């Protein structure tokens, strides 16, 4: 119900914060990694609850807030689709990606931009999440081409490596030759 | 398997067509045809949001589960009676899809024995 | 590489299909044409897996054809069972990944199948995570697999499906079986090769700790929620024995025929250097020509 | 010669290390059987 | 309410009222609770404030209320005053049945959600009022070019009247 | 700064204007020679044969290591063209004719065998589905006041 | 990770490249000219080149396989290509 | 509109006063207060364009390029503090008054009421354009490139004169509003033809199509960097609002006749794209994907559709702004190297940080990515495109095929991978480049999450 | 990175293989 | 016997199993030459402007800048009108152009046939 | 294998050049100073608590960062999310709309409190 | 210059089994197919009609080619490997230092001291250098890559900025 | 062993 209705959402927004702290440059650069580890494992615990509050009830849910146009017939809203597939499918991307995220940390512990490379593995789910709970075809393309271009970018980010940025075109290519179909 | 030795190895028309699987009035030697007691409701179905997939004949032992599921919380080791009900209903069901299928398998080795003995007696 | 190319982009596009079934169960010649894509990626990059000479490349081989096992699920009409199986999947790929990435880290940052050092004895947590997810994507009963690929193949084996689709994909099951043991008898073989300074060693604590915090879900989470779920599937209980351990059966003889490959290298004579291996080895054959000929074309007749 | 001693040579079968203390999981078999005994037992 | 179920419907609301048939406490219901006590009531207290704080000084409103015009088609040939005014109250008509169908739009698409799997056959009276609004839409409103007037609008409206009064007639012969 | 010899400029017909152009391109009259005359601006820029920069050697100490080129050298019309990053004239393992016959007996062979799989799909041994009320009618996209034949089914 | 200190590499070449049993050690020698002073041509250099490389975890360039002969070469070139500085 | 165009005017004076050096920061000051004034004119009333006398008018489908134009006069002004710090302070005074003087042209153009005065002042804006291209240009090919930019957009414009007197003469008046209510069918005769490409063809000079796109690629290329995003920006805008005006008398006889040009945009829009992923200058690049973009909003006009026009409006004011948003790190770049070849200094962001971000957010806005408006405008022509012909989306798809192609081919070959080591005067970003491209990027996201004001007149 | 590492090196031996 | 290894454009056959270059002739032994001379004087100028302290910019030879100019501007001076150069010109100038602009008014013409009856539907699609 | 006294000389004069270079890279003591900055009580207080570095005291500034990271990153969100859900956003109407909770036969109703009957005769078809 | 015979077998000997051992991965197998004797490179060593010589050669490296992996063997720094040129992204060229600015060339003082006398070593020998290469260069330019030496004591070698200052292979 | 960490630093 009304907790159902909050939570869903606030599962992301926690996610959102540490990325403006990011651009506040406020944050120690050292002190990012763990923030956004932290981040992402509450993210995933609040995530569970949406979950089992779906257990509990079955049932499914789109929010629709304030609109972005209203050209004619076509009120492009904020429409995140979080159904039974989505709330279902969420909490195991964030446990991953927070698993994943201190395997980063770990593995990635020799590098100036740790930090960076942790933020951007950040931004790259909130585009995969709300594409995961898009209604609208418009978000569910902004989902489509945020994940596709920060992809782009990550495998960029030896952008020394000539390999690494022609494979980054390449991937690039692929992906948006499906994009076309999109 | 053998079902598709003897159509798609062997002759065709020997063996029930998928796409046409039944193409045979349904009294084949079943005067009398009671069909199915109706247990299963749409009404109740629809209110309990089933997928129209498994709108089968089967759902009455489909919505009773949800009624415990609803109720089981938190436990997934519960409603497991009406659940191995509604297991044995998709076995009953699913024997009764093939046994459908032999069926008129047979009977369609009855065609072309029918059609051989009674029209090519001469 | 295990977050973005192992479970959660490209599973982008059969999810993108899931979230668009309604539509999609309408028409059943794409659910044809999606058949033969999952079945023809499932050969493609699980063949060029076969003999692939870096542990990355492997797994990455192994998502995509699993990958294209979702579509050949959306392809029988089975979004939820895709569903399913993505959910599941972004536990124990990436948990694969997780051990290819921790072998690499130990093993001086090299991730070639040669030049291993019987890691095994000096790699064990890394070695059981390696072997159970392994079982995992060949479909362990009661493990991730039972409700994953196990699944997906009783389905496809029982629903009205394309006969070559139908074959490819117990192949397919074969190949994942046979390179999973290939980077077991390659990796964790025992015969040490690798610099004279043993790196090899999975000490960190926070390493440890995310790799069971996944490692628990490869074990548990296939099950913590497959039955939890409401019935959301076909639920087809009888079916012929022969192929009602059809995902069972081609899972053992892929690790039946898995470990005759292994012992064929581990003779003492020279491995074949026929075009079999070689369309084994690279890559699967196309991005070679790709990478060359359209580009040339198309900047030459833009210059 | 170290890449030939058993110290880091000589590692257990691939099945063997499939088995990973797999009698730990023949004592599993003891404990999960007499644990439904028990509770069959005194229900 | 500010709205209404005559131009916003909701289907009247019925849950199963939870009947646990395990002895275990019921999980959701407890959360709920805790967040209501700890999230909800702050919220609604400062919100209380903000209601008496409104009700301290309230100031009003009023619909921009507009009046009939001559028409194109009462408005004469070459006459740019009522030309003008006819083009008005033509392109807001068109921007009130642009509304009007968004609001339809809405009904449809908080209705598939509403009705569930059922949506097929509760909302089709929606969708049946909806491949309503949508055809006579293209007959009042359709393949205007980009530069729609109300004069190319009643343009279009004599296409129709043509068309209807030749298939009249040609039943008639 | 700059002169003319090392301004591109007109097409050599001439010994001398070979070795003019030799110069200009800093790379010897023996093995210069220009592109075809077909009109396509040519000049006497020298047909330097079509390879990329990955068949070179990466352990020389090239002035612009990026692309393994070299400081103040001739290079190709399409440098940009057989760069690392773009396409590369590499050798593959085997004979390009070789390559083709491998991408195209596969593909076309493979889309042969989906065409045969596809028209003779697998299926099992069942029936039908069994669906009452007219295969749900009503409650799927059914007209109200539509009243077809229920599809009713008999158990054995 | 090490740094590679001289004396580590230092010790890697007193046991590769000191590996070499086809002279005995007792003539054996930091400075040791395998072609004169050992009696053995650069042939017989090129084979463990290509061991030794494996071990350290770099590659010896090929274009300069030649004259790289000596251990005081091996250090000479693993300090230089290993930025070995301390 | 006297509130706007008055002051632009009389500002005039205080740059050709002031002191030697504080004529900069006055222009600058002033520009954006004038461009503070020129936001309020963002209001539009129901579906009345916002009348203000008998000769100025504007509406929904102006007021974005107005305050466009009032927003970019500081962007070059300040941009020109580097070029410019060297030459005499009359000739800087001079160079702030062609300034000032296009903005002006380009204010009066856009609000315009009768068709005649905004063609005078239509062609009124190649003297500035002319001017800064011919006197402060760099290279020598500058010289024809002011004759090839003067010739074709004259060579264009002449016909649209007889055009329009012709019109005035038959019709009876030139005002937009009244030949908007008063119009009346083109027939499909054999003068009107002629009519119709006498009325269209001015409009598609400044607007380079395939064939006919030489002027811009010969002329941006040396343009003075502050000159060059004004062309790149507006005035083939100016051309773009022609249309948007002049194609209410035109139909219906652009139903069928605009097909040459039409599939001429498709194709071009390829070619123009095709030839972008083969550039030696990186200005030239940017020209090229401009050139595809035009193509794009070309074929946003020629259908007629009003989720066509809303593309087409949101893709002038997208396009402007990302095309001086790359033109501004060409000049950044060449600046520091002084020279514009494309391959001679790759991965500068290993030398300069922030600058590559910059680079990276501009080409994903050259992307046209979601959500920004860039998207948006293209998805427009999209969904227009294909309910008007069905397989437009082929050729339209292979050019979101090769627009990234080149966008980020441009990244990889510029600031990724490693900087070329012969360079080594490449100093530490000033504050003033990426200062103005902040005020370029930032605003261009910040109306996105605001398109209604810029999203068109038939809302 | 600096000496006294946990792991630190004895030459060709086992790297200390912890038991926990 | 071992399968020989044929050149391609694409794929050039690798320099080792060329048959002429093991059969270097001593003609081209001298051929070689002193190229290595010129080329390591080239580097000479370059390693000395960099490592001279008074010089500070960009140092650039003319071999950039000649096909910079020998792929912009030298094209159209050196250009001919071949009977080639027209023919394939006009081919992929009036080819793809009629080609696009034949099949677009087929389809065009094909709704315009499909709407004056109503074949064509227009149910849905009012936001056209 | 050709080592004239030439390069030999160059090649380890170079090295013992960037030898003496990277000693000289090596930073002095006072390297890499750092200016003063601003560090906030209430942390100093919490560090001070751990610079005798007791377990409870670890776990304690543990949880105590846990529990800011909560407060900014857990409620603070839903402050503001629940203030524009249940008061501006579902202030307009068809934002948050609900899948209808799966009713079933034999579920009374908290409103009305009428129960739809049980499901009919079942086939009773035991295992 | 030239590669001679005797090169042109080094690098196939070099190439032909770097590759092999990964035709056969284990150690053993590595040992007992380069044992496959090793004499049998030097089971024809009496060649002396180089024709011979150029023959068994168009077997040897037109053998080796298809004994070859497809997928061969690389190494991680190797071009073509997995950290050929990862750290490129962190190495940047010596001169970025002048650009540094009183706070940074006050706030890391003495390292920028050091850098003060290294460049003034390098004022102090610049034309010391050149002066050294102009003398002894052979007209014609140069004779060969060789670069000449120091031949005189306090003095440097000539063009020594570059290969010093370069960045470290792990600039980090 | 710590050593200098370079890169373009630049407080503009
Ligand atoms: C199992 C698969 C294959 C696995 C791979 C191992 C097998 C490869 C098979 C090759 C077959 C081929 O017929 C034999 C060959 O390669 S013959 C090369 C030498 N041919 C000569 O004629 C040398 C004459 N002599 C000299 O050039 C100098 O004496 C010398 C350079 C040796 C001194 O060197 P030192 O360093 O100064
Ligand atoms: C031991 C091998 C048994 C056969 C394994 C493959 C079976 C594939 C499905 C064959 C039957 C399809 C129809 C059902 O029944």
């Amino acid at each position: 119900m009304n907790p159902f209705a909050s939570l869903t959402l606030t599962t992301l927004i926690i996610l959102t914060i540490p990325i403006m702290m990011s651009n506040s440059n406020i944050y120690k650069t050292n002190l990012y990694p763990n923030y956004v580890k932290t981040t992402v494992s509450y993210a995933f615990t609040l995530s569970l609850v949406p979950l089992l509050m779906f257990m509990h009830t079955g049932q499914e849910m789109i929010i629709s807030n304030w609109h972005w146009m209203t050209l004619q017939t076509v009120e492009l809203s904020l429409s995140f689709k979080m159904d039974y597939f989505s709330v279902m499918f969420i909490p195991v991307a964030l446990f991953v990606t927070w698993s994943i995220m201190e395997f980063s940390m770990w593995y990635m512990h020799s590098d100036p931009f740790i930090n960076r490379f942790f933020k951007y593995l950040v931004l790259f789910l909130i585009t995969m999440m709300i594409l995961v709970t898009a209604n609208n075809l418009f978000q569910l393309f902004i989902g489509w081409e945020g994940v596709g271009i920060m992809s782009f970018l990550l495998i960029g980010w030896w952008h020394g490596r000539t390999d690494a940025n022609t494979a980054a075109l390449q991937a690039i290519l692929y992906n948006r030759i499906g994009d076309i179909g999109f | 398997g053998a079902h598709l030795a003897r159509r798609y190895l062997g002759d065709a028309s020997k063996e029930p067509d998928p796409l046409r699987m039944p193409t045979f009035p349904p009294d084949y030697g079943f005067p009398e045809r009671k069909e199915r007691e109706m247990v299963a409701t749409q009404q109740e179905m629809n209110d309990a949001q089933l997928m129209l997939q498994q709108r089968d004949y089967c759902a009455h032992y489909l919505i009773q589960l949800l009624k415990c599921k609803r109720d089981s919380f938190p436990n997934f080791l519960a409603c497991k009676h009406e659940q191995h009900d509604w297991d044995y209903c998709e076995h009953l069901d699913y024997v009764k899809r093939m046994k459908e299928f032999e069926r008129e398998r047979r009977l369609l080795q009855r065609k072309k024995r029918r059609e051989q003995r009674e029209a090519e007696m001469a | 590489s295990a977050l973005l190319h192992s479970s959660t982009m490209v599973v982008a596009g059969v999810f993108l299909l899931i979230r668009f079934y309604p539509l999609m169960e309408t028409n059943k010649l794409v659910q044809t044409m999606t058949l033969c894509l999952g079945a023809i990626t499932t050969l493609f990059t699980a063949l060029c897996a076969i003999t692939q000479n870096d542990i990355k490349k492997i797994v990455a081989f192994s998502t995509s054809s699993q990958l294209g096992l979702m579509m050949v699920t959306i392809g029988i009409n089975q979004p939820h069972l895709a569903f399913l199986h993505i959910c599941m999947h972004a536990f124990f790929k990436a948990m694969l990944f997780m051990c290819s990435g921790s072998i690499i880290h130990s093993l001086n940052d090299e991730q070639d199948i040669r030049k291993m050092g019987g890691l095994y004895k000096a790699m064990p947590f890394t070695t059981t995570a390696l072997i159970i997810g392994s079982l995992a994507l060949t479909g362990m009963p009661y493990l991730t697999g039972f409700y994953s690929k196990d699944l997906i193949i009783e389905a496809v084996n029982m629903s009205y499906t394309n006969a070559w689709a139908l074959l490819m994909t117990l192949i397919a099951t074969s190949l994942t079986a046979a390179y999973s043991t290939r980077i077991i008898f390659f990796a964790f073989l025992g015969k040490p090769r690798f610099p004279p300074l043993v790196l090899i060693n999975e000490n960190n604590p926070l390493l440890i700790n995310s790799i069971k915090r996944l490692l628990i879900g490869s074990i548990f989470a296939g099950f913590i929620i497959s039955n939890n779920i409401p019935p959301m599937t076909v639920p087809n209980t009888t079916m012929p024995l022969y192929m009602k351990m059809t995902a069972l059966i081609v899972t053992i003889m892929g690790f039946m025929l898995a470990l005759e490959l292994n012992n064929t290298t581990y003779y003492l004579k020279f491995k074949y250097p026929s075009q079999t291996y070689k369309f084994s080895n690279m890559l699967g054959y196309y991005p070679s020509i790709m990478h060359r000929l359209p580009t040339y074309h198309n900047l030459s007749m833009s210059q | 010669a170290w890449r030939y001693s058993g110290g880091f040579a000589n590692n257990v079968s691939f099945v063997g290390a499939l088995l990973k203390g797999f009698k730990w999981g023949f004592a599993a078999f003891v404990v999960a059987v007499g644990a439904e005994y028990y509770l069959e037992s005194q229900n | 309410d500010s709205w209404d179920k005559d131009v916003y419907p909701e289907p009247p609301r019925r849950t199963p009222a939870p009947a646990p048939q395990t002895s275990l406490p019921n999980p959701v219901t407890y959360l709920t609770k805790i967040f209501d006590l700890l999230v909800d009531r702050p919220v609604t207290l400062a919100r209380e404030f903000i209601e008496q704080q409104h009700a301290k000084n309230r100031y009003y409103y009023y619909h921009r209320e507009f009046r009939r015009v001559p028409d194109i088609t009462e408005c004469e040939e070459k006459d740019i005053l009522c030309m003008f005014e006819a083009e008005m109250q033509w392109r807001r008509d068109y921007k009130v049945d642009q509304e009007i169908v968004n609001i339809i739009q809405e009904r449809l698409k908080a209705c598939q959600q509403r009705e569930g799997e059922s949506y097929r056959q509760n909302c089709a009276k929606e969708l049946e009022q909806f491949t309503q609004v949508s055809k006579a839409f293209q007959d009042r409103y359709s393949d205007l070019g980009a530069h729609y007037s109300a004069r190319k609008c009643l343009a279009k409206q004599k296409q129709r009247m043509l068309a209807e009064r030749k298939a009249a007639k040609e039943a008639a012969a | 700064h700059v002169t003319k010899d090392m301004f591109p400029g007109p097409y050599p017909k001439t010994p001398e204007e070979r070795a003019a152009a030799a110069k200009k391109y800093n790379m010897r009259v023996e093995d210069y020679e220009p592109y075809p005359d077909d009109g396509m601006g040519y000049g006497d820029y020298p047909k330097l044969p079509d390879r990329s920069q990955q068949e070179r050697d990466p352990w020389y100490d090239w002035d612009h290591p990026d692309l393994r080129l070299n400081w103040g050298e001739p290079i190709h019309w399409d440098l940009d063209m057989y760069i690392r990053n773009r396409v590369d004239t590499s050798p593959t393992p085997v004979s390009w004719n070789t390559m083709c016959k491998h991408l195209s007996g596969f593909v076309a062979f493979m889309l042969f065998m989906f065409w045969v799989g596809e028209i003779y799909p697998s299926y099992q041994p069942v029936g039908p589905k069994q669906y009452p009320y007219n295969d749900l009618y009503l409650e799927r996209g059914g007209d109200p006041t539509k009243e077809p034949e229920p599809v009713v089914h008999y158990e054995i | 990770a090490p740094p590679l200190t001289l004396e580590a590499i230092k010790d890697r070449v007193l046991y590769v490249l000191k590996l070499y049993d086809k002279i005995d050690p007792e003539k054996l020698s930091v400075n040791s000219h395998f072609m004169k002073d050992l009696g053995l041509d650069s042939l017989d250099q090129v084979e463990i080149i290509m061991a030794m490389e494996d071990e350290f975890g770099f590659e010896i360039p090929d274009i300069d396989a030649e004259k790289l002969m000596c251990p005081q070469e091996i250090v000479d070139y693993i300090a230089d290509k290993k930025d070995v500085y301390e | 509109m006297l509130k706007i165009i008055i002051p632009t005017t009389m500002l005039l004076p205080m740059t050709w006063m002031s002191k030697h050096n504080m004529i900069w920061i006055n222009a600058t000051v002033h520009s954006l207060l004038i461009s503070l004034i020129s936001l309020s004119l963002l209001n539009q009333l129901g579906e009345n364009s916002l009348n203000f006398s008998l000769t100025f008018f504007s509406d929904s489908l102006s007021a974005p390029l107005l305050v466009l134009t009032t927003w970019l006069l500081p962007l070059m002004l300040m941009a020109s503090q580097s070029h410019l710090s060297k030459e005499t302070t009359t000739r800087k005074k001079l160079y702030i008054t062609m300034l000032i003087l296009l903005q002006l042209f380009l204010i009066m153009t856009f609000t315009a009421t009768e068709l005649i005065l905004f063609y005078i002042l239509f062609e009124a804006t190649l003297v500035p354009t002319l001017i800064i291209i011919t006197r402060w240009g760099n290279q020598t090919e500058r010289l024809n490139a002011g004759l090839y930019f003067l010739f074709y957009t004259l060579a264009g414009s002449l016909p649209l004169l007889v055009a329009l007197v012709y019109i005035q003469n038959t019709t009876g008046s030139l005002n937009f509003l009244i030949i908007h209510y008063w119009s009346h069918p083109l027939s499909n005769s054999w003068s009107n033809i002629f009519m119709w490409l006498a009325c269209i063809m001015a409009f598609m000079v400044k607007m380079p199509l395939y064939g006919l796109h030489l002027w811009l690629p010969k002329a941006h290329v040396e343009a003075p960097i502050a000159g060059s995003m004004v062309l790149a920006a507006v005035l083939l805008k100016l051309g773009g609002y022609g249309m948007m005006r002049i194609t209410t008398i035109l139909n219906p006889l652009t139903n069928y006749m605009a097909y040459p040009f039409l599939m001429l945009s498709m194709w071009g829009m390829i070619m123009t794209s095709s030839i972008c992923l083969r550039q030696t200058d990186l200005k030239s690049l940017i020209a090229y994907s401009s050139v595809s973009h035009m193509a794009l909003v070309i074929v946003a006009i020629m259908i007629q559709t009003p989720w066509s026009f809303m593309g087409a409006t949101a893709l002038m004011i997208a396009h402007g702004l990302t095309s001086s948003m790359l033109f501004c790190l060409a000049n950044t770049n060449y600046e520091r190297v002084h020279s514009r070849t494309m391959i001679l200094a790759r991965g500068l962001q290993t030398l300069l940080p922030l600058m590559a971000t910059w680079w990276l957010m501009a080409s994903l806005t050259n992307l046209a990515l979601p959500p920004s408006i860039n998207l948006i405008g293209e998805l427009f022509i999209i969904t227009a495109s294909f309910s008007w012909s069905n397989i437009t989306i082929i050729l339209m798809g292979m050019n979101m095929m090769i627009t990234a192609l080149y966008s980020l081919y441009m990244l990889i070959t510029t600031q990724r991978g490693k900087y070329t080591h012969h360079i080594n005067n490449i100093k530490a970003s000033f504050t003033r480049e990426n200062a103005l491209m902040a005020l370029h990027i930032l605003p261009l996201l910040l109306l996105t999450l605001n398109p209604k004001m810029i999203l068109g007149p038939l809302y | 990175a600096g000496g006294g590492v946990h792991i630190e090196p004895r030459y060709r031996q086992f790297p200390q293989l912890t038991r926990s | 016997s071992f399968p020989k290894y044929k050149p391609s454009r694409l794929a050039t056959l690798p320099a080792t199993l060329d048959p002429a270059e093991y059969d270097i002739s001593p003609e081209t032994r001298k051929a070689q030459a002193e190229r290595l001379a010129i080329r390591s004087r080239l580097k000479r100028e370059y390693l000395l402007q960099y490592n001279d302290p008074n010089r500070l910019g960009v140092i650039e030879d003319p071999a950039l800048i000649r096909w910079t100019y020998a792929r912009s501007a030298n094209i159209y001076p050196n250009f001919r009108p071949t009977p080639k150069t027209s023919l394939l010109g006009a081919l992929f100038g009036i080819g793809p152009l009629f080609f696009w602009y034949y099949v677009f008014k087929t389809d065009r013409d094909k709704k315009e046939k499909l709407i004056q009856e109503g074949k064509l539907d227009q149910t849905f699609n009012i936001s056209y | 294998s050709g080592y004239t006294p030439d390069e030999k000389l160059r090649l380890q004069q170079l090295r013992e050049l960037r030898r003496r270079w990277l000693k000289d890279q090596e930073l002095s003591p006072r390297e890499p100073v750092l200016p003063p900055r601003r560090v906030w009580p209430m942390e100093q207080f919490w560090n001070k608590f751990l610079q005798d570095g007791a377990p409870w005291k670890n776990v304690i500034y543990k949880t105590y960062r846990h529990s800011i990271f909560a407060v900014t990153h857990v409620l603070i969100p839903v402050w503001i999310i629940h203030y524009y859900l249940k008061y501006h956003v579902t202030a307009k109407p068809y934002t948050v709309v609900e899948r209808k909770p799966r009713i079933f036969p034999g579920d009374t109703i908290l409103e009305t409190g009428e129960v739809i009957p049980l499901m009919k005769e079942f086939p009773d078809q035991h295992h | 210059a030239y590669l001679t015979h005797q090169q042109k077998v080094l690098r196939l000997y070099k190439r032909a089994l770097r590759h092999l051992e990964s035709w056969c991965v284990h150690r053993d197998k590595y040992r007992y197919f380069a044992c496959l004797m090793r004499a049998r490179f030097d089971e024809h060593k009496n060649e002396k009609d180089m024709v011979k010589a150029t023959q068994l050669l168009r077997q040897a490296e037109e053998e080796f080619w298809y004994g070859q992996h497809p997928q061969p063997y690389i190494f991680p720094e190797s071009p073509g490997g997995t950290s050929y040129e990862r750290y490129e992204c962190y190495k940047v060229p010596e001169w970025c230092l002048d650009d540094w600015h009183p706070s940074e060339k006050a706030m890391y003082p003495d390292y920028f001291a050091k850098r003060e006398q290294w460049k003034r070593l390098r004022r102090e020998s610049w034309e010391r250098e050149v002066k050294q290469l102009q003398e002894e260069t052979p007209p014609g330019g140069p004779r060969t890559e060789a670069l000449p030496p120091a031949r005189k004591e306090g003095d440097l070698p000539p063009l020594w900025w570059h290969i010093v200052t370069r960045p470290r292979e792990r600039p980090m | 062993k710590r050593l200098f960490i370079i890169k373009p630093s630049g407080f503009y």
